[PDB]
RNA sequence: ACAGAAACCUCCCGUGGAGCAGAAGGGCAAAAGCUCGCUUGAUCUUGAUUUUCAGUACGAAUACAGACCGUGAAAGCGGG
RNA sequence: GCCGUCGCUGGCAGUCGGCAGAGCGAGAAAGAGAGUGGCGCGGACGCUACGCCGCGACGAGUAGGAGGGCCGCUGCGGUG
RNA sequence: UGGAAUGCGAGUGCCUAGUGGGCCACUUUUGGUAAGCAGAACUGGCGCUGCGGGAUGAACCGAACGCCGGGUUAAGGCGCC
RNA sequence: AGUAGCUGGUUCCCUCCAAAGUUUCCCUCAGGAUAGCUGGCGCUCUCCGCAGUUUUAUCCGGUAAAGCGAAUGAUUAGAGG
RNA sequence: ACGGACCAAGGAGUCUAACACGUGCGCGAGUCGGGGGCUACGAAAGCCGCCGUGGCGCAAUGAAGGUGAAGGCCGGCGGCG
RNA sequence: GUCUACGGCCAUACCACCCUGAACGCGCCCGAUCUCGUCUGAUCUCGGAAGCUAAGCAGGGUCGGGCCUGGUUAGUACUUGGAUGGGAGACCGCCUGGGAAUACCGGGUGCUGUAGGCUU
């Protein structure tokens, strides 16, 4: 029941990234912010949540 | 790519996907220099895709680990085989550096192609790094340090922290 | 900012009747109470129908109430209407009926009472069966109004049996070009 | 006095402001268009479907009486499994009473 | 925002900047996180992050 | 401004493939269509009678009528704001039995089956299609030879 | 043989490189071309449908249905 | 934090008082039901129900539309 | 076992104003030597729209607006203004 | 108080929704009618359906590329008969 | 680009007929006296039904002459077969 | 094994040349009174059965042409989306995904349905 548990959660509203984005307009592999940062999502979560 | 911070020296292996035809394909090790493993796997796929008929989807990364230095307390002489593009054409190079780490010398090579040739971090393609014996080096900027009794003074010691005494009585001294 | 669209944010249902009469605004008070304080979805339908305009709650005929209360099973039930119960002069026999409507015309009170049926009101019904057990909700034909014959596909269009707006109907009032296969065409 | 000649610029957005909706898929679609001779014989089939009624019950009630001799012939851990049973408002009423009595 | 990226950022319920949601991965999901790639920064959450 | 010709812009759409000209095969005419068949349109240019208009070539629809040499089908047409249900009398040579519904049918019968069974053994089988899930964990045996080492090649101005 | 670059006869090769009234495109080989035989489906009459489209007309067109017909041993094909 | 709009087609006639017994926020469809046998005389507010109360989400705007004005002007029937 | 995933209450009916001069941008694109030129396609904008940046600015980058306090950012920046 | 498809004006607040310069026809091109987009009033149900989305099957297409020792058309050079 | 020195007062979607939809009200297969008549405000209000003539609604369709809105089972008789 | 009639997909079946075909058939062949048709019994139609696999036809062959299917070409060309990337531009690199076509080099060279024969 993942569909139902994840849909019971109102989508989280997070603050701005404390410290600040690297570059919003370019992929994470381009030294930016967008895209998939597999392991490193938690470093962003701690400074955003 | 973007040569952020100091580059790490990563050892990535990876293989194509298992199929009915090739029940097990050969593994393929590469030697990537990148800020972090997320960029190292992406340059592993850039290269493997430029060499083998193999894509990120059609394959998989078997291991992506950082390889440390075997003697980070010995000054070494690294020689690198570049491959980059200018506004008009693309050229191979060979540059030498004195450093303690291989990833250190590669960071210094990215900052050096950036300084001298204005080559952004994505045009460059390191193809071979090798620790060279001091008697095989070629660049005179690196051979000049191969002296046992080296000796030189720091002749013009420009005053830093110009603003802590910002308003002072005495004038600064540069001889030391 | 959020990227939602407020095109349909305002639901247009009737929160209350538009009339200002006080024998309806008291029924709507009693049934708004029953509607919220009971778990019977009957009162909620009666309340939602007491709001509706005079064109959305149409009249019932005595004959249509006959044939809708003669259906097997629904004997000894009270036929609830929210509009009015008009007469139907083209029916000769009338049974006994328990009825509850807002109005009953002075020639349908006669027939129903001479038959021997009861004519309740909505307050009498609310006292007889609060949750509305033993009832039969009805409503007259809504597309009966002559208005609904001009609606649909516009006339002069392949297979659009829609009535046009004409001053008078006759030989020489919209019968010439878009109707004759001879003169021009027809749809 | 030359004016712009033709465009479709805003059109693909006006189309979607009220959505692009597939038509109303109803069961029992109309029979207009079907060939005459066939749709003429289907009407003769319906017009006479009643002609075999008193014979149709003789079989529906037959296989419905036979429905009698048809059917009447065949006729994660022990801990969190016991706690999820004591904590049942109905099923655990007596395992709960057995505990309430436990402290006397 | 493009219309194809605005329909997917609203089936991911991300109707607002810095909104976040959880997403289970498969082919049909990764192929949407590829469509909306320039608008999101997604990854694999730790247990402490959840 | 273009012309409104019935066949403007069909030089390639209605042409026959390479080395597939000439007489049309007869399996085209000896296969059957019954009201409800999901049929896809592909205008063949050899036979000219009953050719579907170019705006339907490549669409799919369902049959609702059948005459001697032709059926009538109901294809959806996107018209400038909306999707009408249009009824066209396409001749038989401009039709194929679309094998799209087919796989759904061969999955329906496979479900009705696997539900008939697994009902006496009390077990529970999976009847839904699940998306290709993330691949599970495995060991990659490097039996003997270590991974070959790759490296970029120098540049060669082979122009 | 006269006969020539080119008349007419004959064998061979010939996927269409010809022809199908016209512009181009598509299609066409025991044919849709060429030559004969018989003919007038280029007739009468309902609605449906497609094309342009507003999804209105006209024009044109596709599927039938009812008659009467032509052709052919027939299956069929034909209401330009 | 405050204002407003929208939604919950939300809640409140239960102010049921010495003719009394003060409840319906709690994870689990349904009765704090009936009968049948083994001293001190006391208890805030509310409810113009077109009223009052509680919850969330939302808040740009020309042309245009709609609503609400215990906004304003002059006279008329009532009423202060 | 309501037969892929994710999301979201939908369906329908009347009456209807304004509009029917548009312009700009990435990419594709026709005429032209080209044009702040003429002409199309897709999406996003300006028009109807403030705000931070680009000294300045219809259209570029960020980001869309009830009135306020604290905190953090985007795009841009950090000798002095 | 002649007509004007033409010019200029068109009077109080707040709240809510919010465009178009596009289609077809017109002695139409400074204007209309029409479809679109908009608002208003609702109603029928909910308390299965739908989607500017992907997945999996399944058709469709003649652009980018490529080709001329493959048809059409263009076209350089030798060599062997 | 045009109007605007200043201030006061005046100043622009009105009324009638027709139509359509929505809405409130009375009666409801009926409905309505609007014309006529009878009995200070009052030129109002009330009343008439043998004043409902007539309008609209209750029947459509055809150019018209005209026609004008479920049936089924059962026996008994004649006819075909 | 294989052939005849009618076929299905219509070159893996087509084209050129060569070799072998037992038996039944399939054919060539012999005639023109009758059916029918021509300049012509060549074709067509008709009545036959002395002759023969010569040919059609079948099978096989060819460092065969073609066709079919693979590899290389090539993660190349091209390409969806992205950047306050580079360049004066022309264009180019990179991230995220998809991804071709020659030349060149390999393999294959008809499967099959119903009915009826031969191989007793
Ligand atoms: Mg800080
Ligand atoms: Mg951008
Ligand atoms: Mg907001
Ligand atoms: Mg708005
Ligand atoms: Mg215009
Ligand atoms: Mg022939
Ligand atoms: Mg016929
Ligand atoms: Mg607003
Ligand atoms: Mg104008
Ligand atoms: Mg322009
Ligand atoms: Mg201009
Ligand atoms: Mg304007
Ligand atoms: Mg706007
Ligand atoms: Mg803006
Ligand atoms: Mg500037
Ligand atoms: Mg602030
Ligand atoms: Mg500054
Ligand atoms: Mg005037
Ligand atoms: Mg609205
Ligand atoms: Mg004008
Ligand atoms: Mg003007
Ligand atoms: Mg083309
Ligand atoms: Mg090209
Ligand atoms: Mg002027
Ligand atoms: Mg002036
Ligand atoms: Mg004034
Ligand atoms: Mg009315
Ligand atoms: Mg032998
Ligand atoms: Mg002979
Ligand atoms: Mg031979």
């Amino acid at each position: 029941h993942f569909k139902e548990a994840n849909n019971f959660l109102w989508p989280f509203k997070l603050s701005s990234p404390r410290g600040g984005m690297k570059k919003k307009t370019t992929h994470f592999v381009e030294g930016g912010d967008a895209g998939n940062r597999e392991d490193q999502i938690n470093r962003l979560i701690r400074r955003m949540n | 790519m973007k040569a952020s911070g100091t580059l790490r020296e990563y050892k990535v292996v990876g293989r194509c996907l298992p199929t009915p035809k090739c029940r097990t394909p050969p593994l393929y090790r590469m030697r990537i220099f990148a800020p972090n493993h997320v960029v190292a796997k992406s340059r592993f796929w850039y290269f493997v895709s430029q060499l083998k008929k193999m894509k990120k989807s059609s394959g998989e990364i078997v291991y992506c680990g950082q390889v440390f230095e075997k003697s980070p307390l010995r000054v070494k002489n690294f020689g690198i085989w570049l491959r980059y593009d200018s506004r008009s054409g693309t050229h191979n190079m060979y540059r030498e550096y004195r450093d303690l780490t291989t990833a250190g010398a590669v960071t210094q090579c990215y900052r050096d192609m950036g300084a001298r040739h204005r080559a952004r971090a994505h045009s460059i393609q390191i193809m071979k790094v090798e620790e060279i014996a001091a008697s095989k080096c070629r660049r005179p900027a690196v051979k000049q340090f191969h002296d046992s009794k080296i000796k030189f003074p720091l002749p013009h010691r420009v005053l830093r922290r110009q603003h802590k005494p910002r308003f002072t009585t005495k004038r600064p001294n540069t001889f030391f | 900012g959020v990227d939602i669209r407020h095109n349909k944010d305002r639901k247009v249902r009737r929160k209350e009747p538009k009339s200002q009469d006080i024998y309806l605004r008291l029924l709507v008070k009693l049934y708004r109470f029953l509607a919220r304080r009971t778990n019977s979805t009957f009162n909620q339908v009666v309340l939602k129908r007491l709001f509706m305009s005079r064109t959305n709650r149409p009249p019932l005929s005595l004959s249509r109430m006959i044939r809708k209360m003669k259906l097997p099973g629904r004997e000894n039930k009270t036929a609830v209407v929210v509009g009015t119960v008009t007469d139907d002069v083209r029916v000769q026999e009338v049974p006994k009926l328990k009825v509850c409507a807002l109005r009953v015309t002075s020639r349908a009170r006669s027939r129903i009472l001479k038959a021997g049926g009861k004519i309740l009101t909505f307050d009498q019904l609310a006292l007889d069966s609060p949750k509305g057990r033993g009832t039969v909700l009805l409503s007259g034909p809504r597309k009966g109004r002559e208005v609904y014959r001009h609606f649909g596909k516009a006339p002069g269009t392949p297979h659009s049996h829609t009535k046009p707006y004409v001053r008078s109907k006759g030989r020489k009032f919209e019968r010439a070009r878009g109707r004759r296969a001879s003169r021009g065409y027809k749809n | 006095a030359k004016s712009k000649n033709h465009t479709t610029h805003n059109q693909s957005r006006k189309w979607h402001r009220n959505g692009i909706k597939k038509p109303r898929s109803q069961r029992y679609e109309s029979l207009k268009g079907v060939d005459p001779k066939f749709l003429r014989n289907m009407r003769f089939a319906k017009k006479h479907n009643k002609k075999g009624l008193k014979k149709m019950q003789a079989n529906n009630a037959k296989a419905m009486a036979a429905r009698a001799e048809a059917i009447k012939a065949l006729v994660v851990s022990r801990k969190l499994h016991r706690l999820a049973y004591i904590a049942h408002p109905k099923l655990g009423r007596r395992a709960r009473a057995r505990i309430a009595r436990g402290l006397r | 925002v493009s219309p194809k990226v605005r329909k997917v950022l609203q089936l991911l319920r991300l109707r607002q900047i810095f909104n976040g949601t959880f997403v289970k991965l498969n082919k049909a999901s990764i192929n949407m996180l590829r469509i909306v790639e320039p608008y999101i920064a997604w990854g694999y959450p730790n247990l402490k992050s959840v | 401004t273009n012309t409104k010709g019935k066949r403007r812009g069909t030089r390639y759409m209605f042409s026959r493939p390479f080395r597939k000209h000439g007489v049309v095969p007869l399996a085209t005419y000896m296969r059957i269509y019954k009201k409800g068949d999901i049929v896809d349109i592909k205008g063949m240019g050899t036979v000219q009678k009953g050719m579907p208009h170019k705006c339907y070539h490549g669409k799919t629809g369902r049959v609702y009528n059948v005459t001697q040499h032709a059926v009538g089908i109901v294809v959806n047409k996107q018209v400038k704001g909306k999707i009408l249900a249009k009824r066209i009398n396409v001749r038989i040579e401009h039709i194929k039995h679309s094998k799209s519904r087919d796989s759904f049918l061969k999955r329906v019968k496979e479900n009705d089956q696997k539900k008939k069974e697994a009902k006496e053994k009390g077990t529970w089988v999976q009847l839904k299609r699940q998306p290709a899930p993330p691949r599970e964990a495995h060991f990659v045996r490097t039996n003997g030879k270590e991974p070959e080492l790759l490296e970029p090649i120098p540049y060669e101005f082979m122009a």
